[PDB]
């Protein structure tokens, strides 16, 4: 009855997103550590990097601090394994990635 | 980025949380209930315990039957009058529900903000900042204003993502120096300065189709008339060739106009391709300082 | 070198009391009071119904400290006597209060002409959040379609109120200008400081005008001139059948406890439930609800009576005030023809009818309720009985 | 057009959330309670007025 | 009567002015600011003028500064043209004639769309005089530039053109039946009421033409913006060289001695055989073009130049006399270039002793080489325009040695390094371009708004008889805002004349208020700062603190470049922004590019910012000579010329973002300097109805404060205020 047809709209559709991620599972353990004591033996200033609790045998203790330890590695308990896996997702992706 | 502390022999204890521009602030700890077990707790607590984001991966739809799943509550009512047969599916989408479906079918294609020069370019200086440190992804899709200033971007992670690499690496090629937005990239540097070049080219011939007022044309005809160039050599008199501060500075400000000057154009040039020919009214030549407020409508 | 200049300094200030001789603080002040200006504008339109989305502003700029120190609470204070005035004077018509932050625009009260819901959801801003960022173009396409659903037939205009921010224009809004031509829709943008040109256009292409608040008391004015309807006139919006014209109940006969009250569970009135004394039904379905002018639930079309829903309309269409005429003889009656007395310092008013003399208490009266003149009862009736 | 380097990544997950807010209150009790002296006059009490 | 704008009054003052000049017969003064109709008000004067059928001998060439301007001239005078031709009824004929040269001339679509002016039109004329001149016709040769033909015929005829027309009237024009700028250019001239051009033309002693006749007491010249006229009068006589431009002209100048080698005896002898007519003759038929193109007359203060072809008895001789003022010259100029030196009489008397001979070739060798290509003439001029710079320079010295000075900066001194030498040789008294002006005419008359200190305008000494100001009587003074903040007693620190980054008290004032005026200016910000030093090192230090990344989030960034190309279309971008989307903010130079004329209105920038005083670097030794000869004629006036430079700069910048009066502008002198020199050689209209006011004295924080006062009542200006005259004068 009137030619209009205009609708609304002019350049916002695309298709959204969903696909800012979605990648396999590929890395495990950290190296990764840099410094703790006082840089080029000096003082004043330290380097300190991040460090998540992560859960060995009921005891909290720091994520890159039992990966050093191979006999802290395989004495644990398999639930606290899944979150041991699902931590990774934070030094493997502030570097490298 | 990083957080310093200090040591057992120094005997004053100082905070420092070194940013992304090279901004250092200094927190010296004056805590007199207790310091030496809490100096080690700020830096204690802000490296063990680290937020953390979601993304949301489900499968979207375009057709109005997305309105009833992401609300539970509403859906409730559609398997009553329609599951229930006791009326027709086409008198529930007249009067029933008319006032809801047309709100909410404006946020079903809503990228963020529409706007790029006032109601998006006030919010976009938080967002180009695309360096390491510490930062990290929202729930929203944050990369994608990264698609509307880098036209490249898109065609590189569709031809080759997961062609020859994946996800796990290929953003950190391109943002390798998103601050400096002029790196260099081994990864592609020829595609992305191909890129910039075309858009630099396609801005210019919609201002030369133009042409209301150019008076820098006839400022190069003005000097080269008398054949004399003793104003024109000397543009930039820095005193400082051999030291590498003239073409520092200078080329450090010039490259970032390119970049920020030429990102409100290119966006608006995928809107309505150059089609409004920036209104072009006659009242634009008359500068009278008079009106013509005589005819009164409904009088 | 500082004392040098103000001991000097204070000399001349100290002397401050001879500058009050002088007539000047007092010659401006007789002079600026004078200053009369008349630009009476025909601001009038035939079209009864009118269908209004005002616009609120909830970016950051909300809290400057201009005519207050809180701007967010000027805003949504001033916005609920214009509520309040426009079911006042245009009851069968309805408006709409739509917000805007974080660069969205989400529509708070849909399009219902209950005043008690429109007041009371204002009230709620007060809690929300001033993040910035102003989107002009969300708040505008999202009124377009649901205005569209109304019939071609009325102003259909759209009210904008912002900050009076440095051009807020998103992404060319020049060329929406030609699409919402298209719809037959009205834009009218207030400006409260800064001069905005790219809204200027857009209230003269679609229809409608451009002011700029400079006091508070400006700004209570300027919404009094939008309370009639914008003077226009169309061809193609001129077709409209089935009113509603309901009726006044009480739902009783002699107590209203002894009855089941109005509005109550079993009631047909479900919208606002509770416990009220009257209310409106349809002549053509005898469905009682609310009495409050607003669309019905089993037809399809709002209420227009003519007690008081269709007459406050034409209550202010007469919008015409008085004349004088001056004079060095001082003669002419000064008997006021409704209030007697008079007040004798220069102040003569007649009428263009019938020649009435008023003081200042009348006059002020005619042109904010009265409407009219009482003198057009005992004249223009006398030769037609 | 010169270049730099050195951390300039990229980070991406998909957790977190779901009872967030519930911590808020143990933090804030470390701080003070908004709240007046325990008024007693042993005598006539107020009357409001 | 010119029914249009409304009557402030000012066309009464204006027709005062205009009566006194004819009777005492003189240079004349007249401040014209920009926030009064100029245009309106003086086109409605000249043409009551040109219909002086008393006045037996009225003529008008009106000038300006830029090729927009031209156009903008045109079409004001079109429409006072078109009124009171309406009302005074029966119309007689006028012309107007925008003569734009290079820029606005080729319809063959092989010679136009190559970008420079010169160069090309070098390509125009090698085909047009110089190969269908020599290669008299044929049929690919003598390239079809068959307009100028038809120029042939039509100078043969008599047409009468319509009225003032376009530059691009003349273009499409060329496509219908309007011929070639240059040579209708030519035939209207011959008959032409009002020629409106570039005052560059006139005051430029080398290719300057008069374009007039005879009479050296006749005729009314008109200049627009003529404020800036102390450098003007110098840059155009200047004249220099650099080493990347001398190893070109040795090039080209070895291809040239190929040319007259493989030349045998019958060809040779036809060259001998116009070297006697040249002596004989003075009236040569090659007078009437060419001469426009090649060096016409470099001695305008004095006489034409038109000698027997002197220094030359024979083809192969000229050769080597020219070949010994380019070896010699390579020998003196590299030695000179080692250090620093500046002696008029070094160079003078050096280049005598060096090269034993007269100073009658060397003043007469660049019209010589012009005339030795004419009689082979197989040549162009983009062969010729490397030896063209090399003459010009010669020129300089027989005749203008004697007043001049040599000013030599090699090693880092305003001046590339030792990759590309170059030497300068400029003049000081600023009066031999404009005297042969006002000699060769009656009486000149200057339109300068920005031109307000009179005191120092005997700098060109020249008198002036005629001299009014401008107050333009307006009720409501919304139309300006001057504004001048200097901190104070609170931290004083404003001013930076001779700091770089040696502290950081100033850089954060500055971009803490124009942080603060980025959100309350409703449109744009036209900002300005000192030099390209300090620009650049305010914009780098807002990066660490975090200053220019908050004024990306409101408007958009504009800052001046150093190339040509990137600066036009840096504009272009910005009066996009400004009129579709949020006006945005322009970050110049006082001098830079930005600032010679745009006109930008309210739709493009109705703010002006102000860094600072815009003061010149006098420490480099390219501008002391240029002071130190004032020293001679005014010994107490050594401070007060880099006030008015300074002052000039400043008013230059601002008197733009107003034209006529409902545009409302907006000026902010951001330093503490301004104190007691705003009521000596500033704008009169300024004082008494802006900087009376206390507001001089003010800071950061009052200075915004002050700043809401005009972008508030601003608003209320909007259906009618100052409405005087009903079209009548008032029945004055
Ligand atoms: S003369 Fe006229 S046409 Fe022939 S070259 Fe010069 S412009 Fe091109
Ligand atoms: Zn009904
Ligand atoms: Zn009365
Ligand atoms: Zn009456």
């Amino acid at each position: 009855a009137a030619p209009v047809t205009a609708a609304n709209g002019s350049d916002s559709e695309s298709e959204t997103s969903e696909s800012d991620d979605d990648s396999p599972p590929r890395p495990a353990a950290v190296a990764v550590h840099k410094r703790e004591e006082d840089e080029e033996e000096d003082d004043e200033f330290e380097e300190v990097a991040d460090d998540p609790i992560v859960m060995v045998a009921g005891r909290p203790f720091s994520y890159s601090e039992v990966s050093q330890r191979p006999e802290l590695v395989a004495q644990m308990t398999p639930e606290e394994k899944e979150a041991y896996i699902a931590m990774g997702q934070r030094m493997f992706e502030d570097l490298f990635e | 980025k990083c957080q310093k502390i200090s040591p057992e022999g120094k005997a004053k204890i100082q905070l420092q949380l070194v940013l992304h521009a090279g901004d250092t602030t200094n927190f010296h700890f004056s805590n007199e209930s207790t310091a030496v077990k809490e100096r080690d707790a700020v830096k204690d607590l802000l490296q063990q315990l680290l937020p953390k984001f979601k993304r949301k991966a489900n499968k979207e739809l375009e057709e109005k039957n997305r309105m009833l799943q992401e609300d539970p509550v509403l859906f409730q009512l559609y398997k009553d009058l329609v599951v229930s047969q006791v009326i027709s599916a086409e008198e529930f989408w007249a009067n029933r529900l008319n006032v809801n479906a047309t709100d909410s079918s404006s946020t079903s294609n809503h990228k963020q903000d529409v706007g790029i020069s006032a109601a998006f370019l006030a919010d976009v200086r938080p967002q180009t900042d695309g360096c390491n440190g510490l930062r990290y992804n929202l729930t929203s899709d944050i990369i994608e204003s990264i698609f509307r200033t880098y036209p490249a971007v898109k065609m590189k992670y569709a031809e080759n993502v997961p062609h020859n690499m994946t996800e796990k690496e290929f953003w950190t090629r391109f943002f390798q120096s998103h601050y400096f937005h002029r790196d260099r990239l081994n990864t592609g540097s020829k595609d992305l300065f191909a890129e910039c070049a075309k858009i630099d080219e396609k801005g210019l011939k919609t201002m030369v189709s133009l042409g209301v007022k150019n008076p820098l044309l006839d400022l190069t005809a003005l000097e080269d008339k008398p054949l004399d160039e003793g104003y024109g050599i000397s543009s930039v008199p820095s005193a400082s060739n051999s030291k590498s501060i003239k073409e520092n500075s200078n080329a450090a400000i010039i490259k970032r106009f390119n970049h920020h000057s030429a990102m409100v154009l290119a966006a608006g040039l995928r809107k309505q391709e150059a089609q409004n020919e920036q209104t072009s009214e006659p009242s634009n030549m008359d500068g009278n300082s008079g009106d013509a407020d005589c005819f009164q409508p409904a009088v | 070198r500082w004392e040098g200049g103000y001991e000097r300094t204070w000399e001349i200030l100290k002397e401050d009391e001879s500058g009050s001789l002088k007539a000047t603080i007092e010659d401006i002040l007789f002079k600026a009071k004078r200053k009369r200006v008349f630009e009476h504008h025909g601001q009038v339109r035939l079209g009864m119904m009118r269908h209004l989305y005002v616009v609120v502003d909830g970016s950051r700029t909300m809290e400057d400290q201009d005519l207050k120190p809180n701007r967010l609470t000027c805003t949504l204070k001033l916005l609920e006597y214009f509520v309040e005035e426009y079911f006042d004077q245009n009851p069968i018509s309805q408006i709409g209060i739509i917000v805007t932050k974080s660069k969205r625009a989400e529509k708070l009260t849909e399009l219902s002409g209950n005043p008690r819901k429109h007041i009371t959801s204002l009230k709620k801003a007060v809690d929300m959040t001033c993040h910035g960022e102003p989107s002009l173009y969300n708040s505008l396409s999202i009124a377009m379609q649901t205005l569209k659903h109304m019939p071609g037939h009325t102003s259909r205009e759209v009210l904008i109120i912002f900050s009076s921010l440095t051009t807020c224009d998103p992404s060319n809004i020049y060329d929406l200008i030609k699409t919402l031509k298209a719809a037959k829709i009205r834009v009218s943008v207030i400006g409260l400081s800064a001069e905005v040109r790219v809204c200027t256009v857009l209230a003269r292409e679609t229809g409608g005008t451009y002011h700029v608040i400079l006091d508070e008391s400006h700004y209570k004015e300027l919404l009094t001139h939008h309370v009639s309807p914008p003077p226009a006139s169309s061809s193609s919006e001129c077709s409209l059948i089935r009113m509603g014209f309901p009726q006044h109940t009480i739902a009783s006969l002699s107590d209203q406890d002894a009855k089941p009250s109005f509005s109550m569970a079993h009631l047909d009135g479900n919208t606002e439930p509770g416990l009220t004394l009257g209310g409106y039904f349809c002549p053509q379905c005898r469905a009682k609800y609310c009495e409050l002018p607003v669309e019905c639930k089993i037809c399809g079309l709002t209420l227009v009576s003519a007690p008081h829903l269709a007459r406050s309309y034409h209550h202010l269409f007469p919008l015409d005030a008085f004349q004088e005429i001056p004079l060095e003889e001082y003669n002419g009656e000064r008997f006021c023809y409704g209030c007697q007395g008079e007040l004798k310092d220069q102040h003569v008013y007649v009428c263009a009818v019938c020649q009435n003399v008023f003081c200042v208490d009348c006059d002020v009266f005619v042109h904010d309720s009265l409407h009219c003149c009482p003198g057009c009862i005992h004249k223009i009736p006398a030769p037609s009985g | 057009s010169y270049e730099d380097l050195y951390t300039q990544n990229v980070v991406i997950n998909m957790d977190d959330q779901e009872d967030l807010h519930r911590a808020s209150l143990e933090g804030k009790s470390a701080k003070e309670r908004p709240i007046w002296l325990r008024e007693s006059t042993v005598q006539g009490a107020y009357g409001s007025e | 009567y010119f029914p249009y704008d409304y009557i402030y009054p000012e066309q009464f003052s204006y027709m005062r002015e205009l009566k006194r000049t004819l009777d005492a017969k003189g240079h004349g003064v007249l401040e014209m600011p920009s926030g009064t109709g100029k245009t309106v008000s003086l086109l409605a004067l000249i043409m009551a003028y040109q219909r002086a059928y008393p006045l037996e001998v009225t003529k008008l060439i009106y000038c300006s500064r830029t090729v927009p301007e031209i156009e903008k001239v045109i079409e004001e005078l079109r429409k006072l043209l078109n009124f009171y031709e309406k009302q005074e009824g029966e119309k007689l004929p006028f012309l107007g004639l925008a003569l734009s040269s290079r820029k606005n001339l080729c319809i063959h679509p092989e010679v136009t769309p190559l970008r420079f002016g010169k160069d090309v039109d070098g390509k125009c004329h090698s085909l047009t005089a110089s190969y269908v001149r020599a290669q008299y016709q044929h049929d690919t040769s003598l390239p079809h530039c068959r307009f100028y033909e038809e120029f042939d015929a039509h100078g043969r005829e008599v047409p009468l053109p319509a009225g003032i027309y376009n530059l691009d009237d003349l273009k499409a024009l060329g496509r219908r039946q309007g011929w070639c700028p240059y040579f209708l250019a030519r035939y209207s001239i011959l008959h032409a009421n009002v020629v409106v051009y570039s005052y560059h033309y006139l005051l430029d002693p080398k290719i300057a033409d008069l374009v007039s006749k005879e009479l050296a007491r006749k005729a009314v010249v008109v200049f627009d913006e003529a404020h800036n006229i102390d450098n003007v009068c110098i840059d155009s006589m200047s004249v220099n060289l650099t080493r990347r431009t001398l190893d070109r002209c040795q090039g080209n100048l070895e291809t040239l001695q190929k040319t007259v080698l493989r030349i045998k005896e019958t060809d040779e002898q036809r060259l001998r055989d116009e070297y006697r007519r040249l002596v004989e003759g003075l009236r040569e038929a090659s007078a009437a073009r060419e001469t426009d193109a090649h060096l016409a007359n470099p001695v305008l203060p004095d006489e034409v130049l038109q000698e027997a072809v002197p220094g030359s008895i024979r083809t192969a001789e000229h050769f080597l006399g020219f070949l010994r003022r380019l070896l010699e010259y390579v020998k003196w100029r590299l030695r000179v270039q080692h250090v620093v030196q500046e002696s008029p009489p070094a160079f003078l008397s050096g280049l005598a002793q060096r090269v034993c001979i007269q100073r009658k070739p060397l003043r007469f060798c660049a019209e010589r080489l012009r005339s030795l290509l004419h009689t082979l003439e197989i040549t162009d001029l983009a062969d010729f325009s490397p030896l063209t710079l090399l003459a010009n320079f010669a020129t300089l010295v027989s005749t203008y040695a004697k007043g001049f000075t040599i000013i030599i900066e090699p090693f880092d001194d305003r001046t590339p390094t030792i990759a590309n030498p170059i030497l300068h040789f400029s003049c000081m008294d600023a009066s031999l371009a404009i005297k042969p002006v006002f000699e060769r005419f009656q009486s000149v008359i200057i339109t300068s708004g920005t031109l307000s200190p009179l005191d120092i305008y005997p700098k060109i000494l020249d008198f002036h008889p005629v001299t009014m100001a401008t107050f333009t009587m307006t009720l409501a003074r919304v139309c300006l805002c001057p504004m001048i903040i200097g901190r104070g007693n609170d931290q004083v620190a404003i001013s930076s004349k001779f700091e770089t980054r040696e502290d950081i008290a100033v850089i954060r004032n500055y971009g803490n208020l124009l942080l603060e005026m980025s959100a309350v200016v409703p449109d744009g910000i036209v900002a300005f700062f000192t030099s390209y030093q300090y620009m650049e090192s305010t914009v780098a230090s807002w990066y660490e603190q975090g200053i220019l990344e908050n004024i990306q989030r409101n408007k958009l960034l504009f800052i001046e470049t150093q190339d040509g190309a990137e600066t036009s279309v840096a504009l272009e971008k910005y009066q996009e922004a400004c009129e579709n989307g949020r006006g945005a903010i322009l970050l110049s130079v006082a001098r830079g590019k930005v600032s010679e004329g745009i006109d930008f209105v309210h739709h493009y920038g109705r703010a002006v910012i102000m860094f600072g005083v815009p003061y010149v670097y006098t420490q480099s030794r390219i501008l002391k000579a240029r002071l130190e000869y004032l020293r001679d004629q005014f010994q107490i006036r050594e401070n007060d010329f880099l006030t008015f430079d300074a002052m000039r700069h400043a008013a230059q910048c601002v008197g733009r973002a107003i034209r006529g009066k409902t545009d409302y502008g907006l000026m902010v002198f951001a330093d503490k300097r301004f104190a007691r020199g705003d009521k000596r050689g500033k704008l009169p209209r300024w004082i008494q109805e802006h900087l009376t006011d206390a507001n001089l004295n003010l800071t950061v924080d009052e200075g915004v404060q002050v700043a809401k006062y005009f972008l508030r009542q601003m608003a209320q200006p909007f259906h009618r205020e100052d409405q005087l005259g009903l079209s009548l004068l008032s029945l004055e």
